[PDB]
RNA sequence: GGUGAAAUUCUUGGAUUUAUUGAAGACUAACUACUGCGAAAGCAUUUGCCAAGGACGUUUUCAUUAAUCAAGAACGAAAGUUAGGGGAUCGAAGAUGAUCAGAUACCGUCGUAGUCUUAACCAUAAACUAUGCCGACUAGGGAUCGGGUGGUGUUUUUUUAAUGACCCACUCGGCACCUUACGAGAAAUCAAAGUCUUUGGGUUCUGGGGGGAGUAUGGUCGCAAGGCUGAAACUUAAAGGAAUUG
RNA sequence: AAGAAAAUGUUUU
């Protein structure tokens, strides 16, 4: 009796995407990012920004007719991090608290069976 | 006896045109004048006519090939690509 | 100011003819118009749904099923099997140190016309009395086990249609067949058919789709 | 002198080991030398397990875990305190904490 | 402004660079079966009740 | 003569009259005498066959590709060249292809091409090494050789002519809108100088 | 000076010396 | 493999090498099997297959060309087709299909 | 997007994100270890083919055929060179944004050569275990890889038995490890770096204070970059190793 | 999860 979408939280460092789509993913519903919910250029990835983004996404989802979401959490993946950003957890929590129902949380971080050369040189980023 | 140290077939050019150009020419002249294995009769009798035409002195079969070698690496890769695409199409 | 959701209408995804439950959910699309058919924007969509949601049983929490919309029948998107894959958490939980991971994959045509790649996985395990702490296979065991798994997968396809293979995957009978055929080589705790990939579909055959 | 009996790596009888890239800085380090830690973090702990369970549509969902093997170069591992400089005698202790 | 009050049931410890902030496990006065961890500036003790302009924002330590 | 690629004479039966029709294809590499060539919508994906562009899968290598259906071959005809099929648009039937120059072109899906690459590739890898070899090359193509440099002429003969030193005098990059007699040098050049950087601009 | 860059400098010096030697005849 | 069976036949059994002697053996009915190289021309292969079906003779298609077939039969010349007249102490006639 | 923070950059021709397809080249995650193989460099997706190899087992065979090796050879990471191919990614140069006193450095965004391959060159690395190779002997111990032997063994079924996996004991060979060092060492440490002033099992190579200098010169190899061989004048009282306390 | 800048100091006791 629930209308299901997909949450598609892309939690990188430097940003968080809360992207609710249909079950197919072709049609999207209220893609909201923390960069539009804060304006500092450094809090883009903050859990506060992610929570505000997820609140807005859940509001628009409940106005469209989406009542439950299957969750897909991802990091940047590929060759870059594989660790979800600081805002993914807060986005998932805010989606839970905003009245949306939750189903089937899964990690879809793209993981190579092996990859192209990682960025940074063999001596790495030297800071 | 070995008559030249390195010029090989390009000893016909004497001291002219530059050693690098003579070397580059030498590689492709050796390729274009070599005898190749015939894929039809199994003999080492395929020689070039004009560029891109490779004829077997035995079994008289001629195949279109590279300018200076019977089969270019590009053509072999294309043959493999076409084989893969055809196998997908038919199965 | 455009409100794209006012011109969108909903369709109900009817995935199986056989799984347990036809209703997997709803999707939305722009209203059919002069130059952009709604059925055109549909009919290529793939929905990935948990096999637990398809069967009603939580012991299928892994093994998501892909179902692609093949026909639109009066606000009903009838789909068909498009592929199956384990969940990332399940695969990562299965992959542990101090054991051998054995992977096999075959490309085989189903009995009707479908071309599929089957990916099966297995892991060596310790015996019940084992004191040694890793229980590795000897890679000739691995070659033999991979051969056996390849034969089993190739025989289970080519003797079944896509629908019959789908109905065979759900009870995991192929897992048990692999276990019985490999138990005399190495124990192989965690046999699974981890992936089915659809490489080429035959002619659409709406007649064959209309089994639901 | 020689700081470590074997070497600062684990390679005896090998000769060459393929490298991995540090997850923190991307420095190339031989796989045997890299400091490797596995992370099995619950997909949502966040002090939010009960709240996600309440929002869930399934009873007793058994929420999944995220598994990630992290490879650190020596510099990054020391700086982020995955590993710490130890006394000369404590260096010889290969047991984990 | 939405109303929510809470009460320290445990004082975890000091945090912040200068040690001016204190972490408190706080239990909401309404719906007392739920606890969140907050950062409070001034002096706090046990069973002392705070007002939270924002309700649900898990405080982490302050490096 | 005058063409690097070899040609294949291919004999077909005339479907409407009892006779043979000889065609001059450009031989694709690997095509041999006595080989059966299949041309049509239903032909197989074998080297030397002539298929409509819409009947081949993505990534197919074709040659002597028609720009329009029935022009009998316009694209990828020089030795070693080929066209790559990079995609189809079945509705409003078109095929997207990559040309030897790297250009992307949209062609009718009914345009035909020969599976494979034009034979004779690698031809330009051998130095000509000799004015005489250039002479014999162009003796069978056209009277475009040898070339006198414009700066070596007099002002009457060429824009670049004249001067107490050999020099162009003004920019050799010439406007696209310049007129005949002015278009000597680098016509409508977007840039000049030793090409440093990447191709296939996005 | 780092021994690697001393090596580099010495190689450059050797090349320059050879060039001047060959310029003489 | 089949190379070992062929070598055993060459060492112990009876055989003829070449198209003319193979066709003679087929028409005389004393051929037990004919092995045709992969690169044998298709017209000759079809003719040998027709002769073999007329004589109820088994046909094996050697994967390699005449060069490889000659090497397999232990000769320093190319062989397009081998005719086995007597298998010798070798199971080449029974270990097929 | 990116960063500590930015900016360069892309973006209502819809960027980033999402879905379905497709292509290209590279790589071969997790499994992956104080584990394996190889002369070393190295070698990790499947299957097939081709030859090769160690160890073990052997009441098989030959019978000193052996060890180490100037001269002379084979292989030899990476980068680099030449010519085709390929050129996804990353990326010497370069372009660029930032930082900065300067910052053509670190950081950021691009990006040529290169990275891959083929056919040839090059022959060098902290090419490291900074420990030549062959042989013998001298402590204790537990693991582990490969082979073999044994067991009233556990489990797996085929129908008595038997393979496989495992357990226990033993053994040969291997990568290693732990403890103690009789002993060795300047010490760090070392089962060899021990069996050395109680100094001799065989043998190859190398060093003779620090620089000048791996330079000059000659030779030789290389297309080149360079490699191999390789001084002296002159200069200098230390340079250096290990450890101790600050 | 992580957290900007910091160059220099004459000779002999
Ligand atoms: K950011
Ligand atoms: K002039
Ligand atoms: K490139
Ligand atoms: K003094
Ligand atoms: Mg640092
Ligand atoms: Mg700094
Ligand atoms: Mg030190
Ligand atoms: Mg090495
Ligand atoms: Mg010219
Ligand atoms: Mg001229
Ligand atoms: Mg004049
Ligand atoms: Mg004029
Ligand atoms: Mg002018
Ligand atoms: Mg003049
Ligand atoms: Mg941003
Ligand atoms: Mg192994
Ligand atoms: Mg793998
Ligand atoms: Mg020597
Ligand atoms: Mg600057
Ligand atoms: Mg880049
Ligand atoms: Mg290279
Ligand atoms: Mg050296
Ligand atoms: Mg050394
Ligand atoms: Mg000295
Ligand atoms: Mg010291
Ligand atoms: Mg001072
Ligand atoms: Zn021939
Ligand atoms: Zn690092």
């Amino acid at each position: 009796s629930q209308v299901f979408g997909v949450a598609r939280i892309y939690a990188s460092f430097n940003d968080t995407f809360v992207h609710v789509t249909d079950l197919s993913g072709k049609e999207t519903i209220a893609r909201v990012t923390g960069g539009m919910k804060v304006k500092a250029d450094r809090d883009e990835s903050s859990p506060y920004a992610a929570m505000l983004a997820a609140q807005d996404v859940a509001a628009k989802c409940k106005e469209v007719g989406i009542t439950a979401v299957h969750v897909k959490i991802r990091a940047t993946g590929g060759t870059r991090t594989k660790t979800p950003g600081p805002g993914g957890q807060a986005a998932l929590r805010a989606l839970a608290r905003s009245g949306l129902r939750i189903g089937r949380i899964e990690d879809v971080t793209p993981v190579p069976s092996d990859s192209t050369r990682k960025k940074g040189g063999r001596r790495g980023r030297r800071l | 006896a070995k008559r030249t140290k390195k010029v090989g077939i390009t000893g016909k050019y004497g001291v002219r045109y530059g050693s690098s150009l003579r070397r580059q020419v030498k590689k492709l002249e050796i390729q274009q004048h070599a005898r190749y294995d015939c894929s039809f009769c199994g003999k080492k009798t395929v020689k070039r006519g004009a560029a891109g035409i490779w004829t077997c002195s035995c079994c008289k079969k001629t195949v279109a090939g590279g300018a200076y070698t019977v089969s270019t690496a590009a053509a072999a890769t294309v043959r493999s690509t076409i084989r893969r695409l055809r196998e997908m199409v038919e199965a | 100011v455009v409100d794209p959701f006012t011109r969108k209408e909903w369709f109900d995804i009817k995935a199986p003819s056989t799984f347990e439950n036809r209703n997997v959910g709803k999707t939305l699309v722009n209203k059919s118009t002069g130059l952009k058919s709604a059925s055109d924007a549909l009919k290529g969509r793939v929905v990935e749904v948990c096999l637990a949601d398809l069967q009603g049983s939580e012991d299928h929490s892994f093994r998501k099923i892909k179902l692609r919309v093949d026909e639109v029948q009066g606000k009903n998107l009838l789909t068909n099997f498009h592929g199956m894959d384990f969940t990332t958490d399940k695969l990562r939980s299965m992959v542990r140190k101090w054991q051998t991971l054995i992977e096999a994959n075959v490309t085989v045509k189903t009995s009707d016309d479908y071309v599929l790649r089957i990916f099966a996985i297995a892991f060596t395990r310790k015996q019940a009395n084992q004191v040694k702490r890793h229980s590795y296979a000897q890679s000739s065991h691995i070659r033999a086990i991979r051969k056996v798994i390849s034969e089993i997968l190739t025989k289970e396809v080519q003797g079944s249609t896509l629908a019959q293979l789908t109905s065979k995957l759900i009870p995991e009978v192929i897992n048990k067949e692999i276990e019985n055929a490999t138990k005399d080589i190495f124990p192989l705790q965690n046999i699974h058919v981890r992936k089915v990939k659809l490489l080429k579909q035959p002619k659409f055959d709406v007649g064959a789709l209309m089994a639901l | 002198p020689k700081k470590r009996a074997s070497n600062g790596r684990n390679k005896k009888g090998r000769g060459h080991v393929k490298p991995v890239r540090c997850v923190n800085c991307s420095k190339s380090i031989p796989k045997d030398k890299a400091i490797k830690r596995m992370a099995i973090r619950n997909i949502v702990e966040a002090a939010a397990v009960r709240d996600l369970s309440e929002a869930s549509v399934y009873p007793e969902y058994a929420l999944p875990k995220t598994y990630n093997k992290l490879h650190y170069c020596v510099s990054c591992a020391i700086h982020a305190r995955i590993v710490r400089v130890r006394s000369r005698e404590d260096r010889k202790n290969r047991a984990p904490p | 402004t939405p109303v929510t009050l809470a009460k320290v049931i445990k004082v975890l410890g000091r945090t912040g660079s200068r040690g001016g902030v204190t972490q408190v496990r706080v239990e909401f006065l309404e719906d007392t079966s739920r606890t969140i961890v907050r950062n409070v500036k001034g002096p706090v003790r046990e069973n002392d009740i705070l007002v939270l302009m924002e309700s649900e924002r898990e405080a982490r330590r302050l490096r | 003569s005058g063409r690097g690629a070899p040609l294949a004479k291919v004999v077909f039966r005339d479907p409407y009259k009892y006779r043979l029709r000889e065609e001059i294809f450009i031989a694709n590499e690997g095509v041999h005498t006595g080989q059966f060539i299949y041309a049509g919508k239903k032909a197989s994906l074998n080297v030397g066959n002539v298929l409509p562009l819409g009947s081949v899968p993505e990534g197919t290598i074709v040659s002597n590709v028609e720009e329009k259906p029935g022009d009998r071959g316009a694209l990828a005809r020089a030795s070693g060249n080929y066209v790559i099929i990079i995609g189809h648009n079945p509705d409003e039937n078109k095929t997207r292809v990559r040309l030897p120059s790297g250009a992307k072109k949209v062609i009718s899906s009914d345009a035909r091409g020969v599976i494979g690459v034009i034979a004779g590739g690698g031809r330009v890898d051998k130095p000509l090494l000799k004015a005489g070899r250039a002479f014999h090359k162009y003796r069978l193509k056209r009277n475009s050789w040898p070339k006198t440099r414009g700066v070596a002429m007099n002002p009457v003969d060429h824009p670049h002519g004249g001067g107490n030193h050999q020099h162009i005098g003004k920019a050799s990059t010439i406007s696209r809108g310049a007129v005949s007699g002015q278009k000597a040098g680098l016509i409508a050049a977007r840039r000049t100088g030793l090409l440093r950087g990447s191709q296939k601009t996005q | 000076m780092r021994a690697k860059w001393r090596k580099k400098r010495t190689r450059r010096l050797k090349r320059k010396r050879r060039k001047v030697r060959a310029r003489s005849k | 493999s089949i190379n070992q069976k062929l070598a055993l036949v060459i060492k112990s059994g009876k055989y003829t090498l070449g198209y003319k002697s193979t066709v003679k053996s087929l028409r005389q009915g004393k051929s037990k099997l004919i092995i045709i190289a992969a690169n044998t021309p298709v017209l000759r292969k079809s003719e040998l297959e027709y002769y073999a079906m007329l004589s109820k003779t088994k046909v094996y298609y050697f994967q390699g060309g005449n060069n490889e077939l000659g090497t397999a039969v232990g000769k320093l010349f190319r062989v397009g087709v081998v005719s086995i007249l007597e298998a010798g102490d070798s199971d080449i006639l029974t270990t097929l299909a």
